[PDB]
């Protein structure tokens, strides 16, 4: 199975992420306006499955801790969007058992949208209000299988994405937390036995969104 | 196979925003034969390894766009709609547009009799945007129809940058390169917000760090920078001179500089004249009257050969060093602490983390792209930066440099091609109207009796022969010489430069007007002013990518088309993708990109435009006769086209030069129709012709090497990433300038662990050498007249050393350093009803007056409305909530914006008074988006003598919350 680390020790939030997730799969755009914030879509919706989130949150001494939370679906080992999915119609919501992803097909739109986003402990799902199918990421796992890395991952500059086995990833996200903690003490990795998108958090994860871990 | 990209073919590409020049992969439908259907990263590319910031990765969405101009549309005087026409009417009719103004206005002589052969009735601004071959036949162009107001963006960076760089190096460009920023110990960034600005430069930043190296952010304001920085110090605007002084103090009596790197390579050791002082803030041969200096005063001692003096000791007490310590010594860390707002702690702690580059085994960089550089002593503060980094040995070192970051994807390149008043391509000057013969402008070229100094510029001779044997290769260059225009030696350089431009505009003395990839009704300082200017233009050219501010000035806010007689032509451009070229990035990385889908609907590359539109006036004046026919109708421009169109390949041929004819140079023979393989082989008897001298090399027998994708390293090479075979950079391919102040007297690098060249068996390994000859033999900046690197720099109009002269008008009436509180080389009103320092910046998601940017549905998704950033304690003040809808305004202009309220922004104080900045992006305006809001540069000033740059860092502001209903 295919893995993310996500080293926000090292994210510009030159959101290039969330473009990149937009062109490959040829998205439209929200009407979106400023209400007092950098941070736009101002939420994951059926047309985004990626936004960076942005949280200032005060320090000593001058400037801020501006925190970055590029969202997107976890790709859980042992997904409960699945579990719901299930009940209501198999073959909805399946598992890519030589990627790990996790992936919504069109027969989501037969299944309880609402109950599937609510069994999500990341609260990732989202429904489409007219034709009532659920998206979000997919890995970009196309471009997983035929070899290329996913439009997320090879956008960024600054070395925050990462993309690979599970082993080596999960190998890589304990080296670098042992070397990031020295800069960032409270440093954590997201939940790293239960979802194959590893998030290294410079302090609470909660801080930097409610739903960073479950 | 992936179905989006099958049968598509695959493409090469670089970035068509900022200087950094990251690589793309297109993909083009029907094998080439249909559009894009996707563009991103090139992952081979060496600099962003696939990596795309979202400007670029949203190229498909700029290409791929049904808002774009799809033909010319012709605006009739006083009409009030656009009215589509075909190519062939819009050229014709421009061509005569040009005649009629030129005939009318054409004068062969000044008021003084002199030979002038200038147009002074029409202006162009632009481009950056264009690829260096559209560059070089545009300037070409202007000036064989006589023009001398030909400006373009790079003005507001050249004008602080070049003068600065070079009077302490040599040349004007950034010392180093992007993949070398790797190598560096300590990263200050001080007048750029990279992380924003030149994202993908992060990469390599947090590589640096990897590695041990220490990132320090001095910025104003914190930002997406400072988050990932290890230190972020707040500056109070305009306290960078008492900073950078600060840390010389440091240097200097700290004993922290590299005394072997001081004593040998820089002008430590060279003695001043004893008509050199500094009293109260003033330097010797000041004309209090004329507020100006006579520089004589400034001159060196010279010995019997007419070379300056020196003491290898640095005991003479007018040694360059020793007066360098006398006038420092005012900038203590409490003097700086109180006017910076920085706290002592922390100027300690930056100060002795740079400074500690000082030893060889470490390398420091510095950082600045705009930040505040444009007012009076910008100039200075780059000296300062420079004076810095020649005490510690970090100029011609990996990981070192003054790395002055370019803004735009061919700014460097469209500077290297002369888009300015002042210069040729090359950096050779336009001639003044004293410079009567060819013989006579070469004599300006100073000399050098010192035999260790090379002063290439000896060589200019041969590169001003062989650019006018491009131009006019059957006519002796001395006859040729006489073809080009002149400005006047009595007149103040910088009434030829953007900032004039646009006075004389509002008092209507330009009928003709090219806004060629610009867009002035956004992009000038006080627009209202400009927009109104415009109107006074008979014609307009505007020639762009999309209908735009500018194009459609006649209907903006508050406009009466009736009212209005401009003529207005829009011609529509295609952009990056749809054409061949190279792009010269911030290393001097001249880079070639390629076709994916031919141009869309009947736009055209700016090269067959430009081309197009000038054959239509050769034409006309060889069948009308009128002006001065000579230089239009001989302008060799058959080099350029090939199969009816603008030819990229034979442009860049041109620009790189050949043999006219069989010649032996340098103990070699060369053959008629062979390319030069370098600017070592020019000549000034015709044998050679050469567009670009800085070209020679670019383009050889060997091939095309900007084209080159060749990631073969050496050992040393792969260390430092200099990446000798990927693309080509000038000069010659030496990637990092000044390289011969890394190593000692014998050869051998100060850091080995870093090499950038190395003495190995009667050869230089690794760079190409800056300078050819013997370890120990010469001097290593082969481009300075004496050969050093100037920590005093006699060539500056405010003196030859960096002095704090507060740039903050209104809020500061004391300055603690001297009895001299403004420059005393230099009128703000300080209107009390606008109490608040307003400021304009860029944010990552958006390109310069925005108007590629708000074309593009994705970025306006992330940032969609002009936003206002204020300080919390500020917001309080003026009961301001977050998300409210304010009113900013001052004297020239109101405009309405959302509040970001934030502890990212906090007062400073000054004189122990608190003092609010108001932050504002100037990448909004009226055309789109719908509720996106207007330029910035409403309430913006026009300005003074200087600088011929507006401010946009600081002018002063009110803002006001607009009141909802309950
Ligand atoms: N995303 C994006 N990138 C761009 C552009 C764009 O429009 N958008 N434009 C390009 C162009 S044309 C250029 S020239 C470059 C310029 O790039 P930058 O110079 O980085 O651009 P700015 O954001 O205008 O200014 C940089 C920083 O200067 C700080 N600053 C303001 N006043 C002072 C002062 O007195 N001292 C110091 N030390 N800092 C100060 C501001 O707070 C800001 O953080 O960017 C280029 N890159
Ligand atoms: N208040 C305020 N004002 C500022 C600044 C600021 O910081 N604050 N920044 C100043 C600076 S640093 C600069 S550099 C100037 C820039 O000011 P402008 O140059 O007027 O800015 P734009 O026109 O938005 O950007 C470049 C233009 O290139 C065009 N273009 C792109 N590709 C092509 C092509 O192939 N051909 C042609 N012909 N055009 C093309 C784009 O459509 C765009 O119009 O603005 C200055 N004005
Ligand atoms: S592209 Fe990378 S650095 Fe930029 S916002 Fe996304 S994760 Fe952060
Ligand atoms: S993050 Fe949510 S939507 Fe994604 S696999 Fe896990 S439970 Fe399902
Ligand atoms: S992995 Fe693919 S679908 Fe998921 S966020 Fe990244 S680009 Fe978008
Ligand atoms: S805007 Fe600059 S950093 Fe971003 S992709 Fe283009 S060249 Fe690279
Ligand atoms: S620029
Ligand atoms: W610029």
């Amino acid at each position: 199975g295919k893995m993310f680390f996500v080293d926000l020790s090292r994210c510009t939030a030159c959101r290039g992420c969330q473009i990149a997730c937009k062109q490959w799969k040829n998205l439209p755009a929200e009407e979106t306006r400023n209400t007092g914030s950098h941070q736009n879509p101002p939420d994951l919706s059926y047309v985004t499955l990626k936004t960076v989130r942005f949280t200032e949150k005060s320090r000593k001494g001058p400037g801020i801790d501006w925190l970055f939370f590029p969202e997107q679906c976890r790709h859980c080992v042992e997904p409960p969007c699945k579990g719901q999915a299930d009940v209501d119609l198999e073959g909805a919501v399946v598992k890519d058992e030589t990627t790990g992803a996790v992936l919504f097909t069109e027969l989501t739109a037969k299944v309880d949208g609402e109950s599937v986003r609510s069994a999500c402990p990341y609260d990732i799902p989202r429904i489409d209000p007219v034709t009532k199918r659920l998206s979000k990421c997919d890995m970009c796992n196309d471009r997983v299988q035929n070899g290329l890395l996913p439009a997320c991952v090879k956008t960024c500059p600054t070395g925050t994405m990462n993309f690979g086995d599970e082993q080596e990833m999960l190998a890589l996200a304990e080296k670098r937390l042992a070397e990031v903690k020295k800069t960032y003490p409270g440093a954590v990795l997201g939940d790293p036995n239960d979802v194959r998108v590893v998030y290294l958090f410079t302090r609470d994860p909660k801080d930097f969104y409610e739903h960073a871990v479950a | 196979e992936l179905q989006k990209l099958q049968w598509a073919k695959q493409t090469t590409s670089i970035c068509c925003y900022c200087a950094v020049g990251c690589g793309l992969i297109v993909h083009t439908a029907k094998d080439g034969q249909g559009r894009a259907v996707n563009v991103e990263g090139d992952p081979d590319h060496p600099i962003n390894e696939g990596s795309l910031c979202p400007k670029g990765a949203s190229i498909f969405q700029l290409g791929e766009n049904d808002q774009r101009g799809t033909q010319p549309l012709y605006r009739a005087p006083f009409s009030d709609t656009w009215k589509p026409v075909t190519w062939d009417f819009a050229l014709t009719e421009i061509a005569k547009r040009i005649k009629k103004t030129r005939d009318a206005s054409f004068t062969e002589k000044n008021a003084a009799g002199d030979l002038v052969n200038r147009t002074e009735a029409i202006a162009s601004f632009g481009s950056a945007a264009m690829d260096n071959e559209e560059c070089w036949a545009y300037g070409n162009i202007l000036r064989s129809l006589g023009l001398v107001y030909i400006e373009h963006q790079a003005r507001i960076x050249h004008s602080p940058t070049v003068p600065a760089l070079a009077e302490s190096f040599g040349r004007g460009a950034m010392t180093n390169h992007w993949n070398d920023l790797a190598n560096s110990d300590c990263i200050l960034i001080m007048g750029s917000n990279a992380a924003e600005n030149h994202p993908i430069a992060f990469k390599w930043v947090l590589r640096a760090k990897d590695k041990g190296a220490t990132l320090i952010h001095v910025d104003p304001r914190f930002t997406r920078t400072s988050a990932r920085c290890d230190v972020y110090a707040p500056i109070r605007s305009g306290a960078d001179i008492p900073f950078l002084g600060g840390l010389i103090k440091y240097i200097l009596d700290n004993k922290l500089y590299f005394t072997d790197y001081v004593r040998e390579y820089t002008n430590a050791s060279l003695i001043v004249g004893e008509k050199f002082s500094f009293k109260d803030g003033l330097f010797s041969g000041y004309d209090a009257a004329n507020k100006k200096y006579d520089k004589s005063m400034w001159a060196f001692e010279l010995d019997a050969n007419g070379v300056p003096k020196r003491d290898p000791a640095l005991k003479h007490p007018r040694c360059v060093i020793n007066l360098l310590k006398k006038h420092y010594e005012r900038y203590n860390l409490d003097k700086v602490a109180a006017i910076t707002g920085t706290s002592k702690e922390q100027l300690q702690q930056v100060y002795k983390a740079y400074a500690a580059t000082g030893k060889p085994d470490k390398a420091g960089t510095i950082m600045y792209a705009m930040g505040w550089t444009q007012h009076s002593v910008g100039v200075q503060n780059i000296r300062a930066m420079a004076m810095i980094q020649l005490l510690l040995g970090n100029i011609g070192v990996a990981g070192g440099g003054v790395n002055a970051l370019r803004g735009e994807s061919n700014v460097q390149g469209s500077t290297d091609q002369g888009l300015l008043a002042h210069i040729w391509p090359g950096y050779n000057p336009v001639p003044n109207s004293k410079a009567a013969t060819l013989e006579l402008y070469n004599a300006a070229t100073p000399q050098s009796k010192d035999p260790m100094s090379v002063n290439w510029w000896q060589n200019r001779p041969k590169y001003v022969a062989s650019y006018l044997k491009a131009l006019y290769p059957d006519e002796e260059p001395a006859a040729a010489y006489d073809y080009l225009p002149r400005i006047d030696a009595g007149r103040k350089l910088t009434d030829y430069f953007w900032l004039n431009i646009f006075e004389k505009m509002d008092k209507g003395e330009f009928k003709g007007l090219f806004a060629w990839g610009m867009n002035p009704a956004c992009g000038g300082a006080n627009a209202n002013k400009n927009r109104k200017a415009m109107g006074k233009l008979e014609w307009l050219v505007n020639v762009n990518l999309f209908e735009n501010e500018t194009s459609s000035f006649w209907k903006g806010p508050g406009m009466n088309p009736a009212e209005i007689g401009t003529e207005v032509f829009f011609l529509p451009c295609c952009v990056s993708i749809e054409k061949e070229g190279s792009v010269a990035n911030s290393g001097r990385w001249m880079q070639w990109r390629y076709r994916g889908p031919k141009p869309y609907a009947e736009t055209k590359p700016d090269g067959d435009i430009m081309l197009d539109m000038f054959k239509k006036v050769r034409e006309l004046y060889a069948k009308e006769g009128g002006a001065y026919p000579a230089p239009i109708a001989k302008l060799n421009i058959a080099d350029w086209e090939e199969h009816n169109e603008f030819s990229p390949t034979k442009v860049a041929k041109l620009m790189n030069g050949y043999f006219l004819k069989d010649t032996e140079v340098g103990g070699k023979q060369f053959k008629k129709g062979q390319q030069v393989p370098s600017f070592a082989f020019l000549t000034a008897d015709g044998s050679t012709c050469s567009g670009n001298w800085l070209h020679a090399g670019s383009f050889t027998d060997a091939g095309n090497l900007m084209a080159r994708r060749d990631k073969t390293q050496t050992p040393e090479q792969a260390r430092i990433g200099l990446f000798p075979n990927w693309s080509f950079c000038w000069p010659v391919n030496r990637r990092i300038l000044y390289n011969r102040a890394s190593v000692d007297k014998t050869g051998k690098p100060w850091n080995p662990a870093k090499a950038v060249i190395e003495w190995k068996d009667g050869k230089w390994v690794g760079d190409v050498v800056d300078g050819g000859g013997d370890p120990g033999t010469k001097h290593p900046f082969i481009m300075q007249t004496h050969g050093f690197g100037a920590l005093y720099g006699p060539g500056r109009e405010e003196g030859p050393f960096p002095e704090h002269y507060e740039p903050l008008e209104c809020p500061v009436s004391k300055n603690p350093f001297s009895k001299q509180l403004h420059n005393p080389v230099a009128k703000a009103v300080c209107d009390p009803r606008y109490p608040f320092i307003g400021t304009t910046y860029r944010v990552t998601e958006h390109w310069q007056t925005g108007l590629m940017t708000r074309r593009c549905a994705w970025l306006v998704e992330a940032e969609p409305q002009i936003f206002c950033e204020i300080s919390k304690e500020l917001a309080k003040l003026r009961g301001i909530g977050n998300g409210d809808t304010v009113k900013v305004s001052s004297l020239r202009g109101a405009l309405e914006a959302v509040a970001i309220v934030t502890e990212r922004i906090r007062p400073f104080k000054i004189e122990g008074v608190d003092v609010h900045m108001v932050g504002l992006p100037w990448h909004y305006g009226w055309m789109v988006p719908k509720n996106g809001g207007d330029t910035a540069n409403l309430l913006t000033p026009s300005a003074d003598p200087n600088t011929g740059i507006p401010e946009t860092k600081a002018f002063m502001v009110d803002v006001r919350k607009v009141w909802s209903h309950p």
